[PDB]
């Protein structure tokens, strides 16, 4: 009466299975990376230029006050 | 490195689940006999193997 019933794949088979290596390239050129590094270095250099000159002026002002108080 | 060890022993645990479902033993099944295999696959094993793979 009852037909055979055992573990079999479904009709038409299973869905395709991926096996190829998948290592995508994120994407950024070495020239671009070096340019970003140089640009951030230059920006830091300029900002610290300005801040260090201001610090020199502040130190000179403190020295002026000390000179005034010295006698 | 020590990280992929865990990463892939999770999959190894899944494959021991396959072994246990087919034979009742996780790593020493004794499933393949010199005349074939001992028992037939359970009705829902091929689907889970496909899902894993």
């Amino acid at each position: 009466a009852s037909k055979v019933k055992q573990d079999m794949p479904p009709p038409g088979g299973y869905g395709p299975i991926d096996y190829k290596r998948n290592l995508p390239r994120r994407g950024l050129s070495g020239y671009s990376m070096f340019a970003v590094g140089i640009g951030t270095l230059l920006f830091g250099y300029w900002s610290m230029m300005k801040w260090n000159r201001e610090r020199r002026r502040l130190q000179i002002e403190d020295f002026e006050a000390r000179i005034a108080l010295m006698p | 490195a020590m990280t992929p060890f865990f990463w892939m022993f999770e999959e190894r645990e899944k494959m021991f689940e396959f072994y246990e479902r087919v034979s009742g033993a996780r790593m020493h099944a004794a499933y393949i006999r010199p005349g074939g295999v001992h028992q037939d696959l359970p009705l829902g094993l091929l689907d889970d193997i496909y899902e894993f793979s």
